[PDB]
Parts: C-alpha cells; sequence; structure tokens
C-alpha cells in the first residue's frame, strides 16, 4: 500500500501570507506511459464534505481560486496558498490514486495566525443534582485562547490524575479566531468524597507560568 | 446567385441546425468569399470568445491563405480545454489545439437545443485512447480499447471497453454539464513583406 | 446544480448488517465511477471502496475487504454499499465521491463531486435521553464569569443546546460531544457573561434530544453556600 505523509500537521499562518503544505508518498505516483502524477489535494471544512482543489498534482480544478497551486513530481508534492484568505481555514488532505488502495494523508490543519492569547480558566464542582446519582463531574474550561495547543493537568489532592478525563475543543472562532476547551474529570461519588482539593493546571504559550484554578469540596 | 465578391456563409456554421460530436468534429473551409468578422465580435450571444495569435479587431484587415471553421459540442466544464496547451478528456483524446494556434474560439450554451427530456444520446465523445491526439487530429474509429493484458478481438468484455461514450444531455443538468456548441476559426496568414499586407 | 445524496445511515449493533445508498442527479450518472470514503469522528479521511462506470471493476479497502459489497443501478441513478459484520471501528460518516472518469485501474481522475454524507454508528447501546446538570458560577475572572450546562449520558448523537430559547448567543461555546466508556455521550455548553450581571439575568439552557423525544430546560444559578 502506498503510504501518504503530510508535513506539517498544523500550519498557523497570518492572512495574506503564504501557506505551504507538503506530501510525500512511499512509492512513485508518476505513471510512465503518460507522464501524469496521480496525486490530488482536498480541502475539508467543519461540517462539510471534502472539496477537490488539485488533481494531476499540478492541475487546478474548475472553480478553484488561483491562489491554490500544486507542485512536485514523483514522490514529493506541495500545495501552496499564495495569499491565505480567511475562508481558507480548513483541513487539507493529499490523496494518491495511482494504484489500489487509494490512500489519503493524515491531513494538515490550517488556521489564521493572530497574536498570542492566554485562556480564561474556570473550574466547576459537580452539581448537587449529579451527586444524587453516584457520579461526580469536575469541569475545567479554557475560554478564547490561541494557539490551539495547550495542556490540561488534573490534580486531586496534588496527586496528578490520568486516564479519567476527556476533552473537547471548539473550532477557530469566526470573529476573534480563538479556540476553547472543555475538560471533564469523572469520578465515582465514593472516590470524590475521599478528597478535598480539585484543580486543573493549564500550561499555554500565553501563560508565563502554569496557571491553576481549584476548589475545596 | 453566387459571386466571389459575395459574403461568407457564416450562418451555415454558427446558426446550423445540428452540430457534430466532438470526437468527430466537423470542419468547413471558408473559401472564395469576403469574411467580415464584425458579425461575430459585435454580438453578445457568445459566452466565450478568445483569439490566440491575432487581435480580433485585426481580423478584417489581415491576409489569409486558408480559413477553417471547426464545430462540435461538449460540456461546459470542457470549454476551458478548447485552448492551446490544455489537457483533459477533450484536449487529449477528442480535439487538440496546437501550442502555436493562430485563431479564435467561440462557444455558447445550447441547452435549449442539444438536450432532450430523457437525455440526448446523439452527442458522443471519445473516453479511451492509447496515445494523445496530434493537433487537429480526428479519430472516428470505434475499435475496442484494451485496458488489460489479453487481447479483445473487437468484442466488449472485461478490460475491453468501447471507446466512445455519450453525454446524455438533459435540461435539468448543471451548467458544467450542459451542451455547449463551439466554433473554432483557424487561420493561415500569408508570408509577405509588411509593405504588401502586414 | 449537481448533487450526491447519501442515505440509509443509522445505529447498528456490532456484527449486524446495514446498507447505505447514494442518489445522484444533475449529471449522466452512468459515465463516471463512484467511490465511498468514510471519516471517523475527528479523524482523517479513509478510502473505502470504488465501482467502475459499469460495475465491472469493484475494489475495496484492506480494512473492509470481504465485509463490504459495492454495487450500482445506472437505471435508477443510485449506488449502494452493503456493510456486514460491522465493528465499532466502522462508526463514521460515509461520503459517496463521484469520480471524473470511469474507474479502470489507470483511469482514476480524482473525485470532484461529494455528498453531504450519512452517519453510521456501531455500538451495543440503547436509546437514552440526556441528564442536564448545571455548571454553577462560583467565586470567575476579571469581571467576566462563566456558566453552562452539562449534557451527560445520552445515545445516540446528536443534541442541540440553545440558551434562553435562542436569545443568549454571544460568548456561547457549545463543545463537541465525547464518547464515554459506558457507550454514552457527554457534552458541555458554556457561556461567558460580565460578572456584574450574573444575577440580573436568569440563565436557562434548552437541551433537545430528538432520538428519545427529550426536551429538557435547566435553570443555572450562582451556587449558594
Ligand atoms: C444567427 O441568427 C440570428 C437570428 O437568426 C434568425 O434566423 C435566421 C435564419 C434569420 O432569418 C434571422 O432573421 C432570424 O432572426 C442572427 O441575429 C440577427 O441579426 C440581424 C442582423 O443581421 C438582426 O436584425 C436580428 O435582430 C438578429 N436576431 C437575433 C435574435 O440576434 C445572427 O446574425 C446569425 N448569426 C450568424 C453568424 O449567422
Ligand atoms: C512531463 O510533464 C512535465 C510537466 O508535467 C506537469 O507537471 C508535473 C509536475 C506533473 O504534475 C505532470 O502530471 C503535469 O502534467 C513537462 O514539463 C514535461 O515536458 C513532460 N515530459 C514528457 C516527456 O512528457
Amino acid at each position: 500500500a502506498i503510504q501518504m505523509t503530510q508535513s506539517p500537521d498544523s500550519l498557523a499562518v497570518s492572512l495574506g501570507e503564504r501557506a505551504t503544505i507538503n506530501c510525500k508518498s512511499s512509492q512513485s505516483i508518476l505513471y510512465n506511459s503518460n507522464n501524469k502524477t496521480y496525486l490530488a489535494w482536498y480541502q475539508q471544512k467543519p461540517g462539510q464534505p471534502p472539496k477537490l482543489l488539485i488533481f494531476w498534482a499540478s492541475t487546478r480544478e474548475s472553480g478553484v481560486p488561483d491562489r491554490f497551486s500544486g507542485s512536485g513530481s514523483g514522490t514529493d508534492f506541495t500545495l501552496t496558498i499564495s495569499s491565505l484568505q480567511a475562508e481558507d481555514v480548513a483541513v487539507y488532505y493529499c490523496q494518491q490514486y495511482y494504484s489500489i488502495p487509494l490512500i489519503f494523508g493524515p491531513g494538515t490543519k490550517v488556521d489564521i495566525k493572530r497574536t498570542v492569547a492566554a485562556p480564561s480558566v474556570f473550574i466547576f464542582p459537580p452539581s448537587d443534582e449529579q451527586l444524587k446519582s453516584g457520579t461526580a463531574s469536575v469541569v475545567c474550561l479554557l475560554n478564547n485562547f490561541y494557539p490551539r495547543e495547550a495542556k490540561v493537568q488534573w490534580k486531586v489532592d496534588n496527586a496528578l490524575q490520568s486516564g479519567n478525563s476527556q476533552e473537547s475543543v471548539t473550532e477557530q472562532d469566526s470573529k476573534d479566531s480563538t479556540y476553547s476547551l472543555s475538560s471533564t474529570l469523572t469520578l465515582s461519588k465514593a472516590d470524590y468524597e475521599k478528597h478535598k482539593v480539585y484543580a486543573c493546571e493549564v500550561t499555554h504559550q500565553g501563560l508565563s507560568s502554569p496557571v491553576t484554578k481549584s476548589f475545596n469540596r | 446567385h453566387h459571386h466571389h465578391t459575395n459574403l461568407c456563409p457564416f450562418g451555415e456554421v454558427f446558426n446550423a441546425t445540428r452540430f457534430a460530436s466532438v470526437y468527430a468534429w466537423n470542419r468547413k473551409r471558408i473559401s472564395n468569399c469576403v469574411a467580415d468578422y464584425s458579425v461575430l465580435y459585435n454580438s453578445a450571444s457568445f459566452s466565450t470568445f478568445k483569439c490566440y495569435g491575432v487581435s480580433p479587431t485585426k481580423l478584417n484587415d489581415l491576409c489569409f491563405t486558408n480559413v477553417y471553421a471547426d464545430s462540435f459540442v461538449i460540456r461546459g466544464d470542457e470549454v476551458r480545454q478548447i485552448a492551446p496547451g490544455q489537457t483533459g478528456n477533450i484536449a487529449d483524446y477528442n480535439y487538440k489545439l496546437p501550442d502555436d494556434f493562430t485563431g479564435c474560439v467561440i462557444a455558447w450554451n445550447s441547452n435549449n437545443l442539444d438536450s432532450k427530456v430523457g437525455g440526448n444520446y446523439n452527442y458522443l465523445y471519445r473516453l479511451f485512447r492509447k496515445s494523445n491526439l496530434k493537433p487537429f487530429e480526428r479519430d472516428i474509429s470505434t475499435e475496442i480499447y484494451q485496458a488489460g493484458s489479453t487481447p479483445c478481438n473487437g468484442v466488449k468484455g472485461f478490460n475491453c471497453y468501447f471507446p466512445l461514450q455519450s453525454y446524455g444531455f438533459q435540461p435539468t443538468y448543471g451548467v458544467g454539464y450542459q451542451p455547449y456548441r463551439v466554433v473554432v476559426l483557424s487561420f493561415e496568414l500569408l508570408h509577405a513583406p509588411a509593405t504588401v499586407c502586414g | 446544480e449537481v448533487q450526491l445524496v447519501e442515505s440509509g445511515g443509522g445505529v447498528v449493533q456490532p456484527g449486524r448488517s446495514l446498507r447505505l445508498s447514494c442518489a445522484a442527479s444533475g449529471f449522466t450518472f452512468s459515465n463516471y465511477g463512484i467511490h465511498w470514503v468514510r471519516q471517523a469522528p475527528g479523524k482523517g479521511l479513509e478510502w473505502v471502496a470504488v465501482i467502475s462506470y459499469d460495475g465491472s471493476h469493484k475494489y475495496y479497502a484492506d480494512s473492509v475487504k470481504g465485509r463490504f459489497t459495492i454495487s450500482r443501478d445506472n437505471s435508477k441513478n443510485t449506488l449502494y454499499l452493503q456493510m456486514n459484520s460491522l465493528k465499532t471501528e466502522d462508526t463514521a460518516v460515509y461520503y459517496c465521491a463521484k469520480d471524473s472518469s470511469a474507474a479502470i485501474p489507470y483511469y482514476y481522475y480524482g473525485m470532484d463531486v461529494w455528498g453531504q454524507g450519512t452517519t453510521v454508528t456501531v455500538s451495543s447501546a440503547s436509546t437514552k435521553g440526556p441528564s442536564v446538570f448545571p455548571l454553577a458560577p462560583s467565586s470567575t475572572s476579571g469581571g467576566t464569569a462563566a456558566l453552562g450546562c452539562l449534557v451527560k449520558d445520552y445515545f445516540p448523537e446528536p443534541v442541540t443546546v440553545s440558551w434562553n430559547s435562542g436569545a443568549l448567543t454571544s460568548g456561547v461555546h457549545t463543545f463537541p460531544a465525547v464518547l464515554q466508556s459506558s457507550g454514552l455521550y457527554s457534552l458541555s455548553s458554556v457561556v461567558t457573561v460580565p460578572s456584574s450581571s450574573l444575577g440580573t439575568q436568569t440563565y436557562i439552557c434548552n437541551v433537545n434530544h430528538k432520538p428519545s423525544n427529550t426536551k429538557v430546560d435547566k435553570k443555572v444559578e450562582p451556587k449558594s453556600c
């Protein structure tokens, strides 16, 4: 199987600046008998199906803006957005169709590069209504930050917790271009009352040092 | 009722009833008449009008040895291929214009003509071919195309396909798939000093 | 004016069978091959199967080989996908992708038209409405405090959370759901308000879960000690 690799995995670039996405295949996609590389480039926005931008590695599809261009031959390929628009924030996949199976890349996420922004940190003790059920949920909110990369650390009685938390992240906001994150620490009612201090430690580029919000049960 | 000082019958080509299929495109030599291209460039009924090698205003005061008019029908999304140095199903396998093409390309939507309710299967196009077409080459051959290892012997089979496919124009289609009629004027300017013609 | 419309998705127990269909219009369906491409929640695109412009060539992905069965019906302008022995790893959105020219080994020109995509969930679970728990705004930040609703334990997707019956909209963040180890989903929706109006406005979230005919309203208030 022809394995497709894209680099980088995420490229945050300011508007009007050039964005470069690369794509390397494990085998040559250039067909000998017609000098055509069977490589394509797809653009997928949230809630939408993919959209064909480039096929034959360098031919732009009918209806695609001129700022989208593809280059490369054989194994190394590159989709280039000369002047990134605000509407071009999406996930870009490269796909080979030389031989079967047809295989996509891991995708490259493209967002606009605003100035750094630290998150507003909130923590929510479990509701009295939920403790009536036997399960406790401690929620930790990170509001309007940038870039998307962050690190949430749960510490129950300073004991760092793991494997007992799930997270959610929102898409880049259409107005201020910031992400938000929801972390849910779920414990039994028994293990919840066994402790007192509940906190979540947020480390982020906009924070000069890890910030921690906590509460006592 | 015909003389050499008469006007060229451009109506016969553009305002024709039926048009050729793209794979078997119809060529007419415009000869022994006065070609007045003002009837074309002063008409807002065409959706694509692009000349290559000549200014469309310079057409009436140039000196041509041969003038050809090619007509056919394709999809909308394929009209972009009727131009020099293009690729695709129409430029590679059906109608190829040379890189030094010296002429004009006139297209217009004919969905109200070349599309029938159940699908007009009279307009066809070549889908498979070994090698690309030469410029202005014409391949009306319907020989079974061999996409596998074993021969086909003129018989439709596995890895043995018929090379022509139909468009099936219905009016309900998108503009990218509606029938577009195309006229392609090709020129051959005579070699002369500028003192003679230009 | 051309479109592909997927159909037939839903919830299916593991190992059971389910048939998807995709209807095409606006173009001569019998001239182009079609593909199936699926996408796990929050994961990249994965190719599934393809069928040529006549049904002669049908190829599948190594992860679904011998379990899926692709077919088409050019008389009715419809293509089908027959899934059997479904796994929880098959849970995804399934798009049908029209190819640009047939589908004989070396005649794949890439896929130009895509459908909205129907959703397929494979899990040993039953239909359950959600439990809406408040997220109280206790003693905040620099004048901007936050509150929200915790929509926990429901199946299947999705839920719609509105605030004040569509009134409160700015500064609202409804987070995407997460699948718990119980087989049920959990989803939180927050909103940030100025700390000065925290009492001056009764905040209510409207949770709507059509799979179980559950419409729950929950009033959120600052916690009292
Ligand atoms: C193509 O034909 C149109 C109109 O053709 C109609 O059918 C013809 C057989 C003839 O009988 C015309 O009179 C019909 O109207 C031509 O456009 C007309 O041009 C004249 C000037 O010559 C003008 O007075 C009309 O208003 C025009 N009508 C329309 C609808 O545009 C056109 O010139 C023909 N083009 C070529 C290249 O022959
Ligand atoms: C081969 O093709 C060259 C350009 O091809 C185009 O660009 C490369 C990167 C591929 O994407 C290919 O599919 C495109 O069509 C030509 O410059 C070159 O002359 C060609 N050579 C031969 C021998 O055909």
